[PDB]
DNA sequence: GTAAGTGATTAGAGAATTGGAGAGTGTGT
DNA sequence: ACACACTCTCCAATTCTCTAATCACTTAC
């Protein structure tokens, strides 16, 4: 087989430092390479032999970037490449690698993709493919077009999408946080060359559709590494201020060395000896505790836990973080994308979705799914941190009732399958789960945002209505209990759990704002369906349960690395418990108790005002007076009773 | 189908391989075996056909003739000769990159050479 | 094999040793709530270091607050209170 | 509206599947 | 002889299903 592989690859020219040099029977060759590769078996010898032959960097992209180049000789190029293109997972027909031996298959073509990306970092390949997509969008009339150049265009279109689903590269080297991606370069090159005008002036006709989600997962694609965040923040800079910034930083780097190393050179002392702890018992009969180094005192005494190897749950149950390669940019590229968000947001997003909705969901591809509400859930947090009211009007397709009842829909589906199924199916499932609950956090978010700032009553009455909507029907208010007790952290990342304790905080600020105003105070529920009273204290009473409590005592642990946000969130929900329900015994724990301790050491190493200066002293006041609470009748029996969590009988019988 | 969008039912001077190698880690392409086939031929056609500029004599020929003569079983180039435009520019770029594998080959087509030259070689 | 399980939660080195040990234990109500904390934490630890020196404080603890859910243990519980 | 009966939900126990630790034994220096 | 690696066996954890008891809703006076 190969040796024909052999033949074919090296026949078709060189590169010179600067220029392609052409044999004049490439279109035989590559004839004969794509009729190799539709016989190609599940070895996928000739893929894999192409792939160690680097045809797409070394021959074909320089090939493309020939002017010279006839028509023919530019299709059959594009066919090769975006067969050579396809991703991985698609060539092994959706089946993920279920064996040690299929696994390596799997790497090897992986790589393979990963070391042709840099091919693409020049501006020449992008200019020489639009010419092509111009000629037949804007140079053609619709009456006159021709089903051959149809083709080749969709093969360009799907050519650059798979060019953007390509992962990055470790062996290059390591990159730090806070510079350009590899993935920077190529999208810097593919805006220069101008072809994403050709894009939005595409989309925005209602007649192509068939391009249309293609367009919106390409949008998606190139909007991966980056979040709303880093670019609502116009950019500006003075070297000035910048280098006296630096300086402090590293300020702080030296004194923090020095102050280190003099602490644990002052740790050590010379001699030895051994002891005894007349006073505590040894396992062994009639024994007192000894010890082996000059302790200073009895409580520094720890019982050799630094030896103890700690215990590990099973690989079935560990949890795990999904990891987007996520970093700060240069001011150049943040500008660049910044002018492209706004540009779609003026010319296609209203159609573009419209068009969407319709299909997404309709087909036999699951990814497209995950771009759309990847794409929603960016663009809605873009406009509400730049606050560019005018833009409203071009996001109209989004602000429905009929959004948040779709979007609803879709969440459920998601997280029943992900619970039900079991393997890299539920993981896949749960996938969509998460994407789906972050769009409709910023949903929520936006609905409070046009209701609070609009300047027109009408848009205020429209915003009303479907925040009214969301606080009245059950669905919504009994959304996040019915997740938290099916949450698993064999199925589902820590990702998701952060994300639905920030949505539970936004969401019940809502109902209480709503109760407060007085405008909640009767409610439907189902049986037929009749009205009841509704009271906050009883809604709140719901997440005073243990199932709930587990997970916020599972991410406080994190506390020293979290954001802000979500340990202001974690902190208020226990707050509310603690009083405003004014019920502490249920809180009174051991495992809570052990991160007031972390905390407390923590905040040993900080003077009186460094302590108030710092951002974890909310979570220290609070730690504070719930140990003052707990401590003010301390009982034997009770700190037997914190081992335990306790349910509602059991905090009646410990109360009275 | 990406199938039906990537297959199609049309898909049911000679070239010089060698030239085209010139910049390749020449490590992992002389283990093609298309490669090899190519250098055993030429390298043979250089061994028959080279004349000394200024000479009318087959050198690499008189050579194995007066090799023969002494009973010897092993063959000195030069890789001046190896070099000049009468010979293989090729095959004196590509042997300082990977002489474990072109040694082989050399060796290989040098005996094919010899063994028709003299039969009784074998012995 | 050998691993903490509702005998020995229950046995002798269990929930009335901790009692035992509990009983000279009281803190100043008008002190440090972290220093009476820190003073509450070790007498746990040394507890659990009695009870099965294999293995660390913390996941004593946690296995001691997973036992907790057993019919044993809540029948221990409920004439422990009396 | 109140009391009694019946239905439904929740709790416990038994059985089966999956995985990991520990100890024993064999081989190589 | 001593160290290191590999293989086998057992036990514990989880989830499903069936049975029994307690609580709540419906029906009748």
């Amino acid at each position: 087989m190969n040796v024909l592989v052999q033949g074919a690859v090296h026949a078709l020219g060189y590169y010179e430092d600067g220029k392609y040099s052409r044999e004049p029977d490439c279109y035989e060759s590559i004839r004969d390479l794509i009729r190799y590769l539709r016989e190609d078996g599940d070895d996928h010898t000739a893929r894999i032999e192409c792939g160690r032959h680097n045809l797409v960097e070394q021959d074909l992209v320089p090939m493309v970037k020939c002017e010279d180049l006839t028509d023919d000789e530019f299709d059959i190029a594009i066919r090769l490449m975006v067969n050579l293109c396809q991703p991985a997972i698609s060539t092994m027909r959706g089946k993920p690698p279920a064996d040690r031996d299929q696994w390596k298959m799997y790497w090897e073509l992986e790589e393979n993709l990963r070391r042709a990306k840099t091919a693409f970092s020049d501006a020449h390949f992008f200019t020489a493919i639009k010419k092509r997509i111009d000629n037949y969008f804007i140079d053609t009339e619709y009456e006159d077009r021709d089903e051959r150049l149809r083709l080749v265009v969709e093969r360009i279109v799907l050519l650059i999408k798979y060019v953007f689903s390509i992962n990055p590269d470790t062996s290059e080297g390591r990159r730090t946080r806070i510079e350009d991606s590899s993935h920077d370069r190529v999208i810097i090159a593919f805006l220069e060359s101008g072809i994403d005008k050709t894009l939005m002036h595409i989309a925005n006709q209602p007649r192509e559709k068939e391009f249309h989600v293609t367009i919106l997962d390409i949008f998606a694609l190139i909007l991966k590494e980056q979040t709303a965040e880093d670019l609502a923040t116009k950019s500006e800079e003075v070297s000035t201020a910048e280098q006296k910034k630096t300086e402090e930083e590293f300020r702080k780097i030296i004194e923090n060395h020095v102050v280190k190393e003099t602490q644990k050179r002052k740790s050590f002392s010379r001699f030895g000896g051994s002891y005894t702890i007349k006073g505590l018992k040894g396992i062994s009969a009639n024994s007192s505790q000894v010890v082996f180094k000059p302790i200073q005192n009895v409580e520094k005494h720890n019982f050799l836990d630094d030896r103890k190897a700690k215990k590990r749950a099973p690989r079935n149950r560990r949890p795990f973080e999904i990891d987007t390669n996520s970093h700060f940019a240069s001011s150049e590229v943040r500008g660049m994308l910044r002018d492209m968000v706004i540009r779609i947001i003026e010319t296609c997003f209203n159609r573009l979705m419209k068009s969407s909705k319709t299909t997404v969901f309709v087909q036999v591809q699951k990814t497209s799914q995950i771009n759309y509400f990847f794409l929603i859930k960016f663009v809605l947090r873009f406009v509400r941190l730049s606050r560019q009211d005018h833009l409203l009007e071009r996001i109209s397709e989004c602000i429905g009732v009929e959004a948040f009842h779709e979007n609803n829909v879709q969440l459920t589906e998601y997280v029943e399958n992900a619970t039900t199924l079991k393997g890299v199916e539920a993981k896949s499932h749960g996938l969509k789960a998460q994407y789906a609950l972050g769009a409709y956090n910023e949903l929520v978010l936006l609905h409070r945002y046009i209701y609070e700032h609009a300047k027109e009553e009408n848009e205020r009455k429209f915003a009303k209505r479907a925040l009214e909507h969301i606080v009245n029907v059950e669905e919504y208010r009994e959304l996040p209990i019915f997740i938290i007790k099916k949450f698993s952290s064999s199925v589902l990342s820590n990702n998701f759990l952060r994300e639905l304790v920030l949505t539970t905080h936004h969401y019940m600020k809502l109902v209480e704002r709503f109760v407060k105003t007085g405008a909640l105070k009767k409610v439907t529920k189902k049986v037929k369906v009749e009205e009841i009273d509704f009271q906050f204290d009883s809604y709140v009473c719901k997440f005073s349960n243990v199932d709930v409590l587990k997970w916020y005592v599972f991410l406080l642990n994190d506390f020293s690395k979290n954001s802000t946000e979500l340990n202001q969130a974690l902190v208020k929900m226990l707050h509310r418990i603690a009083f405003d329900l004014k019920l502490p015994i249920k809180l009174y724990q051991v495992s809570l108790f052990q991160v007031f301790s972390k905390v407390n050491e923590h905040f040993t190493h900080l003077s009186k005002d460094l302590r108030k200066s710092s951002r974890l002293y909310e979570l220290y006041q609070f730690g504070f007076h719930l140990l003052k609470k707990f401590f003010s009748k301390f009982t034997g029996d009770l700190a037997i009773e914190a081992l335990f969590w306790k349910g509602p009988r059991e905090c009646f019988e410990i109360e009275n | 189908d990406d199938d039906a969008l990537m297959y199609e039912d049309g898909d049911s001077i000679p070239v010089d391989i060698l030239e085209n190698i010139r910049g390749r880690t020449i490590r992992d392409h002389v283990s093609d075996e298309a490669v090899a086939k190519e250098i055993e031929r030429r390298f043979k056609n250089f061994l028959r056909s080279f004349h000394e500029p200024g000479n009318k004599q087959t050198k690499y020929i008189q050579m194995i003739k007066s090799m023969a003569a002494d009973n010897r079983e092993s063959l000195e180039v030069s890789f001046t000769d190896l070099s000049d435009d009468n010979g293989e520019q090729n095959i004196s770029y590509f042997l300082p990159e990977a002489p474990n594998e072109m040694l082989a080959i050399m060796d290989r087509a040098a005996t094919e050479v010899v063994m028709n030259m003299y039969p009784f070689y074998s012995r | 094999r050998l691993a903490l399980n509702e005998r020995i939660l229950t046995g002798p080195k269990g929930i009335s040793a901790l009692r035992e040990t509990l009983k000279d234990f009281k803190p100043n109500p008008k002190d440090d709530p972290y220093a009476n904390l820190e003073k509450l934490m070790k007498k746990y630890a040394y507890w659990g270091h009695l009870m099965f020196p294999k293995m660390k404080t913390e996941d004593v603890l946690n296995r001691v607050e997973t036992l907790g859910t057993r019919r044993q243990v809540k029948v221990f519980m409920i004439k422990h209170r009396l």
